[PDB]
């Protein structure tokens, strides 16, 4: 009826959650939490130790079938003591369905490779390991992918600068490309594009 | 003024023709900037009708186009095949990219510019630069190595 | 309009200039510094004050909506003259 | 308007290099498809979401 | 493609990088005769998939 | 206090699985100068490799000596296995940086920088 | 299209296709470079009333997420249920199933 | 000071060391090391040039955006050489050929051109000018560029008194003309030096070192009307430098002693070359005057630099040079020459 | 004014072929193999 | 016959271009001698066709 | 729905009139010679190629080339210095600071663009409010330094005066999408 508001359906929704309670009584050992967003999407969120587990039957359930990984990724949320939360996506052909796993971890902690599971994630997790320094056990050749070769530090971790430490360029006295500790021609201006007024009123948090 | 430097200019006048009129690109991309730059070889453009043609290897190569994002792993690489072409070479950066880090010039794993690793002789700007752009650049590089005199200083000396 | 320091160098519109002393003239040294040849402030300066009769003003600039957002300049100071915020045209009303 | 415009999808049979060219040619006509029903059934009304 | 490449720039003003699709819709509406000029490339565009 | 281990309960494993790291490095140094032409000697590329365990000797965590050890054998590797080049190498020397001195005369000398 | 007619039919026979009816070179069919002024129409909240932005504001109708079972706050015969009905497989084409 | 000219930044890339340097010779050898240094450290280097903008262009990234101004020069043109040095408070002065053209001679080029830069730079009002001629040019040698270097060092001193003058020995690096030459000596058939290569002793000093001394000599506030000698750590007699030049090369090593006068002539025969010669009369007199023993004056200890020896940076020369068989070879498979206190 | 921007033309586009259109030439195999065994009996001959 | 419409276009384009001079003047430059309505003429110089 | 574009329905049988074609196809290579002829047919049709640089590509008026500032017909430059397409550069290629002018405007001293940083999007010419900065069509700006790529407020401001004579007839013409 509104055509700016993007229009709901409650079937997906109860579909999810049902599927979601299924999920929760089938493997109490593991799952901390089940929601449904408002956008019709099913999040679990699991301990660190379950996610062979919990991978294993979503991918070899008759019921869930959540045969393709979408992705493996990590969030860095450096205000809680486990502050790498581990995401993965998966899809279910059979059943054309879309589910979320969460964990956590943080920088002592590693957790269980799905390689066994998932071959995707075997780059994924070398992805995972070289943007945020979470390592994983049982991978078969964990290493970095997409930072330089010799890099020091993480780069997708929150306290590590955007611009980095060092910068390369090429040296003519020793012939060679060599990094030298950052310095900008024109430094990077941070702007506070924060309005102090609240937005959102279903999202006010109660005050310390 | 005396007669030798009418005939070494006009020698060198022949030299650099014959290096502007056979330039051959050394078959090198990055991003975005190399599809344009294989756009400029589309037919509509025709860089072999002016007389620009692809060859593999940095041996055969004359000038280099730098079309993309230099990324820190791949600096040393790009170093490495800008040293293995022979004496007469030159550079032609494409691209805010390899111009000056562009769009990624905040970025820890970005060279800010690809002259901080080779001697750029000119510089095309765009984001990406129409094929139109690369071919004019393309043939304001062809004006400056007709600039040169390279027999003409020889002589001065 | 453009003027030249004891250096030989001419002003920008900004009125910035370097130094007799100054090291970064080597930069201009063989080549040129360019500066835009038309001023602004001299360039209202020989713009005609718009004379209307109301006393409240209306201006975009012209144009309609290729100019500026239009604005409300009050004309009750009869000592001095009502200047467009965006575009700097300048409004005055009748007393006569 | 995916659900509302109408087309094939190709289906390959020996999982090779030639069956994904062929389904890549196959879906480039496809697309053929689909930009024709699109200019067939283009819409009038606005550009932006109606919301500043 | 470089005739694809002119119908971009006609809708945005780059021929690779539009930013033309946006939250909320697109950037600017169709130009006209763009609409048509997409029906004269498409007229004729199987002739070259049946080239190939 | 009490946490979970990544391979060694005490720090005495790790100090072994690090002694092997070392012996490990220290045989593939001379490799690395022959196979890469490397302007160092062998003493200075293993004067190098104990420059960097005597810089990361403070430590007495056994996961972080773990972490430590698992990152020492990846470069390992991507020197075992010809991934590092020359630069890549070189980069451990800092040849080309002039380094700040430790003396708070130069520091005030130079700039605010403390 | 200035093509001659031996030439013509030369480039008609080798290719098996007839190439005058669709040519790859634009030459006039295409629309004029310069156009008539257009005149974009007005959205549906382009109107002087009942339009109020709190009856049309889809931001902030978004909801935290619904939780269905939690470890923290909740601290813990039916059917068994799929995340959705099964795909139905798809049919064969009609227009043509078969290369 | 003026106010743009105080020096800001941590000494990297795009900090600003604070020294505006107009360097004559930096197309050159030491010209593109130390221009590398200036423009490492952050400085404001004038390059004038005199050749192609190519044979130039290879020093267009030793520097930050606009940190680097090249601008043409003559050597006949006051006026282009007072333009070069007018907006500037050092001037380094490299300018040197190993040979003599029709148009510029071993006088010319260590005595007019000198006198000119250092005239400009006394009536343009700069603080420091550093001149760089060579090791044992005091007078009366037995080459001509070496008494054209020291009547040079005489006209410079006389037109600008605090000049400070560098006399470094016979430099080696990656693009010299003494390692490349004595490994150039390997495509004949023996090497020919004078008396069996003995009583001829030298001391080579490394580029990088050169440009690092000429560098503190632009910061040093002390160093002002002094002469410098920047020499090697060790000496070396001539015949045991070539053999360990070879065995570095891996090539071979067959010495031939023939006399001086014949090997002026043959140097004099290749000098007779309208291109760059191998050698020259000059270059063979230069290779076989030996270096005198710096005691009273000071040098790269006394202006802040270490001296790098031969024997640790004589691998990025000699690898060049050698075949396939030898290529990957280390520093400890060649044993390095016998030094000589004398 | 009247509301004007880009739609189609109220008669609707023209058809849009995209079906593969291969041009199906050739003379049968009998003939072509007919005319390569009287050329080499000509040839022969 | 078309052979000959195609050569007496190719005659009229050899001369139209002024005379011989303006021919290879316009050939030697612009690798192009098509003849072509004049639209326009600057006040540098540029004629556009 | 859905095709397949290789399985073949059921089989084609053995024949000896498709024997003898299946022969005659291996055997004198008939699809290589009909690949030849349609070769032959692109031999002789007409090229696509456009005589560079006395032909020029055709562009559009929404086309972003070089930047520009422009100005009011009374001739004073439009910006008001209020940093909305600073704000807006998602490059970071803009850099801008004012102060009150002698007559009392808010005038940019200091527009700075790096076009070497730039990415050439047109946020900044669809978030002026008085249309002062632009993208005037011109590409054919390639340097021969990086220097000179890096534009300030008399560069910009001596190109909007250059190319005003196109820009507004572009804005003109496309003003009223947008
Ligand atoms: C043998 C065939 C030679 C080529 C020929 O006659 O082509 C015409 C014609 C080609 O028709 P087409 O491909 O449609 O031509 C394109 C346009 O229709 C018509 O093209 P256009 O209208 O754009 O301009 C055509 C014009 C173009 O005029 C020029 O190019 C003049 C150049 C002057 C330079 C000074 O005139 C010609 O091309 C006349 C023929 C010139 C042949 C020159 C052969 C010798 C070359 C030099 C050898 C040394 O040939 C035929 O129709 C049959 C060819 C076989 C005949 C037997
Ligand atoms: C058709 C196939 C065969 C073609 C054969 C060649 C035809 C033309 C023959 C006559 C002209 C040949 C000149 C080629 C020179 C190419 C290299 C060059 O320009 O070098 C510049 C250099 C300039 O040398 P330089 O003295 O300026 O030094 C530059 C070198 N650095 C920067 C390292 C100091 O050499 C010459 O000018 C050599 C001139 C040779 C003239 C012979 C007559
Ligand atoms: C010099 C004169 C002109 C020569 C021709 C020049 C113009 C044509 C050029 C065509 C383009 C060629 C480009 C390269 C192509 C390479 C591929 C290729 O050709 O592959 C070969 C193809 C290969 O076929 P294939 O590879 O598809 O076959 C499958 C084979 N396996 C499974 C092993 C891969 O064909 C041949 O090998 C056939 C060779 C020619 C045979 C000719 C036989 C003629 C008839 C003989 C007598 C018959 C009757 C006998 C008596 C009966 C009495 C009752
Ligand atoms: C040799 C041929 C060179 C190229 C000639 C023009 C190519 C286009 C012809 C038309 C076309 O596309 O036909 C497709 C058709 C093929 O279409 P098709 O691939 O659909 O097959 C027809 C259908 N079946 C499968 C039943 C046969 O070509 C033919 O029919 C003829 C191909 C065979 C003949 C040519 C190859 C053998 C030649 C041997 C002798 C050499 C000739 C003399 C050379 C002298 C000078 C060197
Ligand atoms: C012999 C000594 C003189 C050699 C030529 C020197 C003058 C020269 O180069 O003239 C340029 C002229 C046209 O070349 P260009 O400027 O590239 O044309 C642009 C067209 N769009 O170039 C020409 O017209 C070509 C000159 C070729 C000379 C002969 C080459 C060997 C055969
Ligand atoms: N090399 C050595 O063994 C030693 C050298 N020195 C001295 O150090 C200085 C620099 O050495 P190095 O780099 O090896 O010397 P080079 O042979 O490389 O030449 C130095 C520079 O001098 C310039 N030059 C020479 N003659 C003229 C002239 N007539 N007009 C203009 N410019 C001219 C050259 O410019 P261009 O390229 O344009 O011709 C070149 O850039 C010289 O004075 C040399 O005598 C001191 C000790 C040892
Ligand atoms: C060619 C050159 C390239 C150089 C490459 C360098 C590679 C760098 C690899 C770095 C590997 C590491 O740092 S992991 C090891 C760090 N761990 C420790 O130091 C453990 C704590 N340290 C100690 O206990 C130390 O006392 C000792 C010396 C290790 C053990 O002493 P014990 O006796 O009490
Ligand atoms: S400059 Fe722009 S178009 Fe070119 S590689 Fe970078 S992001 Fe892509
Ligand atoms: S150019 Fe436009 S958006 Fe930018 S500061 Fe000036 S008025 Fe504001
Ligand atoms: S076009 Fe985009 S990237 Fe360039 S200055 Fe404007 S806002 Fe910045
Ligand atoms: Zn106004």
């Amino acid at each position: 009826k509104r055509p700016t508001v993007r229009p709901r359906s409650d079937v997906t929704h109860k579909q999810l959650s049902a599927f979601g309670e299924y999920v929760a009584e089938i493997l109490p050992k593991y799952v901390q939490q089940v929601q449904v967003s408002c956008l019709d999407e099913l999040e679990i969120c699991i301990h660190p130790d379950g996610v062979i587990p919990t991978l294993t039957f979503l991918r070899d359930h008759t019921n869930a079938q959540f045969k393709s990984l979408a992705d493996l990724t990590a969030v860095d949320v450096p205000t809680r003591q486990n502050r790498f939360e581990i995401v993965y996506n998966l899809l279910s052909l059979r059943f054309n369905s879309r589910i979320r796993v969460k964990t956590y971890a943080d920088e002592l902690t590693p957790i269980d490779s799905i390689v066994s599971v998932h071959i995707a994630a075997n780059w994924y997790e070398r992805e995972v390991w070289d943007m945020f320094g979470v390592f994983f056990f049982n991978h078969p050749d964990l290493r970095r992918i997409l930072t330089d070769y010799g890099f020091e530090g993480h780069p997708f971790r929150k306290d590590f600068p955007l611009t980095g430490y060092v910068e390369l360029r090429y040296d003519d006295e020793v012939k060679r490309v060599v990094a030298e500790p950052v310095e900008l021609a024109q430094e990077f201006r941070k702007f506070d594009l924060n309005s102090p007024w609240e937005a959102f009123p279903a999202y006010r948090q109660p005050p310390e | 003024r005396s007669r030798a430097e009418y005939v070494v200019t006009k020698l060198d006048d022949l030299i650099n023709w014959a290096r502007r009129s056979s330039l051959w690109p050394m078959t090198f991309g990055l991003a975005c900037c190399a599809v344009e730059m294989m756009h400029m070889a589309a037919p509509r453009y025709d860089m072999d009708r002016f007389g620009v043609v692809f060859r593999a290897s940095p041996r055969q190569a004359d000038v280099m186009i730098v079309a993309g994002t230099l990324t820190n792993k791949m600096a040393p690489a790009l170093r490495k095949v800008y040293d293995q072409m022979p004496e007469p070479r030159y550079v032609v950066s494409m691209g805010s990219c390899a111009n000056g880090g562009g769009y990624y010039h905040y970025s820890y794993s970005v060279v800010r510019g690809c002259d901080r690793i080779v001697p750029v002789d000119i510089y095309v700007p765009g984001c990406p630069p129409t094929a139109e752009a690369l071919l004019y650049g393309i043939l304001q590089l062809q004006r400056k190595i007709k600039r040169e005199q390279k027999l003409k200083i020889w002589y001065r000396r | 309009g453009v003027q030249v320091s004891p250096s030989g160098e001419k002003i920008t519109h900004t009125g910035q200039v370097y130094d007799e002393k100054d090291y970064r003239r080597v930069r201009f040294v063989d080549r040129q510094k360019e500066v835009n040849e038309n001023f602004a402030i001299d360039l209202i300066a020989q713009q005609p004050v718009n004379e209307v009769e109301h006393r409240i003003i209306a201006c975009d600039g012209g144009g309609g909506a290729l100019g500026h957002p239009k604005v409300y300049i009050n004309l009750d100071k009869e000592t001095k003259t009502g200047t467009c915020g965006y575009c700097g045209l300048q409004f005055k009303q009748h007393h006569h | 308007v995916y659900d509302q415009v109408e087309f094939d999808v190709p289906i390959g049979s020996r999982g090779d290099c030639y069956d994904r060219y062929l389904c890549r040619v196959e879906e480039m006509r496809q697309s053929l498809r689909i930009i024709e029903q699109c200019l067939n059934k283009m819409p009038p009304g606005e550009i932006k979401v109606d919301d500043a | 493609r470089e005739k694809m490449f002119e119908f971009y720039e006609r809708v945005s003003g780059a021929r690779m990088h539009a930013a033309y699709i946006r939250p909320g819709g697109v950037h600017q509406d169709l130009p006209l005769g763009l609409l048509d000029d997409i029906y004269e490339f498409s007229k004729n565009f199987s002739l070259r998939i049946d080239e190939v | 206090t009490s946490v979970k281990p990544i391979f060694s309960r005490d720090l005495n494993e790790a100090k072994r699985r690090v002694r092997e790291l070392y012996r490990a490095w220290y045989r593939e140094v001379p490799n690395t100068v022959h196979l890469m032409q490397l302007d160092i000697t062998v003493k200075q590329g293993r004067d190098k490799v104990r420059e960097m365990f005597m810089k990361n000797a403070h430590v007495t965590d056994p996961r972080v000596v773990d972490l430590l050890v698992i990152k020492g054998k990846m470069e390992l590797q991507e020197t075992i296995k010809v991934w590092k080049q020359r630069t890549h190498v070189m980069r451990f020397f800092h040849e080309t940086e002039t380094p700040r001195p430790k003396d708070f005369l130069s520091k005030f000398y130079m700039g605010h920088d403390p | 299209a200035s093509a001659t007619r031996v030439i013509q039919k030369l480039r008609n026979w080798a290719s098996g296709q007839d190439l005058q009816a669709k040519l790859q070179l634009r030459y006039q069919e295409i629309a004029k470079r310069t156009q008539p002024p257009p005149k974009l129409p007005v959205g549906p909240s382009h109107k002087l009333s009942n339009n109020y932005y709190c009856t049309r504001d889809g931001r902030r109708e978004v909801v935290p997420p619904s939780i269905i079972m939690s470890s923290q706050k909740a601290l813990v015969e039916k059917k068994a249920v799929t995340p959705a009905p099964p795909m139905k497989r798809w049919e064969l084409s009609k227009d043509q199933p078969y290369l | 000071l003026h106010h743009a000219v105080i020096p800001h930044g941590k000494g990297g890339r795009s900090s600003v060391s604070g020294v505006v340097a107009t360097v004559f010779g930096a197309t050159g050898f030491l010209g593109r090391y130390v221009v590398n240094h200036l423009g490492r450290m952050g400085s404001q280097v004038i390059i004038p040039y005199r050749c192609d903008v190519y044979d130039i262009m290879h020093l267009r990234l030793m520097g930050d955006l606009g940190q680097l101004t090249f601008l043409e020069w003559d050597a006949r043109d006051k006026d282009s050489i007072r333009k070069a040095v007018q907006h500037s408070n050092v001037v380094i002065n490299l300018i040197g050929r190993e040979w003599e053209t029709r148009n510029f001679d071993f006088e010319d080029v260590f005595v007019n051109i000198p006198r000119a830069i250092a005239q400009a730079s006394k009536e343009a009002g700069v603080e420091r000018f550093i001149h760089v001629s060579h090791l044992n040019a005091s007078m009366k040698s037995s080459s001509k560029s070496l008494r054209s270097k020291a009547v040079g060092e005489k006209e410079v001193r006389s037109v600008f008194p605090e000049a400070i003058i560098i006399r470094p020995s016979d430099i080696f690096g990656r693009e010299d003309r003494f390692l490349n030459h004595f490994a150039n000596y390997r495509w004949f058939l023996a090497v020919p030096l004078v008396s069996l290569g003995f009583k001829t002793v030298k001391q080579p000093v490394y580029v990088a070192d050169v440009s690092k001394g000429i560098v503190n000599a632009t910061k040093d506030p002390d160093a002002v009307g002094k002469t410098f000698a920047f020499t090697g750590p060790n000496r070396y007699l001539l015949f045991h430098l070539v053999k360990y030049i070879f065995g570095m090369t891996h090539r071979t090593f067959i010495p031939y002693p023939l006399p001086l006068f014949v090997y002026s002539w043959i140097g004099k025969l290749f000098g007779l070359s309208p291109f760059e010669p191998w050698t020259t009369k000059d270059k063979v007199e230069r290779i076989h005057i030996s270096d005198v023993m710096p005691t009273d004056l000071p040098g790269l200890e006394d202006l802040g630099v270490q001296p790098t020896p031969l024997e640790l940076k004589s691998i990025e020369v000699l690898r060049r040079h050698r075949t396939y068989r030898w290529l990957s070879s280390e520093i400890e498979e060649t044993k390095p020459a016998k030094t000589v206190n004398y | 004014s009247k509301v004007k921007q880009d739609m189609p033309p109220p008669g609707g586009y023209g058809p849009i072929d995209y079906k593969r259109n291969l041009p199906r030439r050739g003379l049968s195999g009998y003939s072509m193999f007919a005319v390569g065994i009287g050329a080499l009996i000509f040839g022969y001959w | 016959m078309e052979l000959v419409e195609v050569l007496k276009r190719g005659v009229q384009q050899v001369t139209g271009h002024g005379g011989l001079r303006g021919l290879l003047r316009v050939f030697f430059r612009a690798n192009d001698i098509r003849i072509g309505t004049l639209v326009g003429e600057d006040k540098y110089g540029n004629k556009y066709y | 729905t859905y095709k397949y574009v290789n399985k073949k329905e059921q089989e084609s049988e053995v024949d000896m009139k498709s024997a003898t074609d299946n022969a005659a196809r291996i055997l004198m290579w008939t699809e290589l010679i009909r690949g030849l002829g349609m070769t032959l047919s692109y031999l002789f049709r007409e090229p696509a190629t456009i005589n560079y640089p006395f032909e020029k590509g055709p562009l559009s008026p929404r086309f972003r080339g070089e930047h520009a500032l422009r100005r009011y017909p009374s001739g004073e430059e439009r910006c008001i210095a209020c940093k909305l397409c600073e704000a807006i550069c998602p490059a970071q290629a803009i850099t801008i600071e004012a102060e009150p002018r002698a007559d009392g405007s808010r005038r940019t001293t200091r527009y700075d663009i790096d076009m070497t940083k730039c990415i050439y999007c047109g946020f900044c010419q669809e978030a002026c409010p008085v249309d002062a900065i632009v993208e005037g069509p011109n590409f054919e700006f390639s340097t021969e330094t990086h220097e000179e790529l890096l534009y300030n407020k008399e560069k910009l401001l001596n190109n909007g005066d250059k190319w005003e004579a196109e820009i507004a007839a572009n804005i003109q013409a496309d003003y009223l999408y947008r």
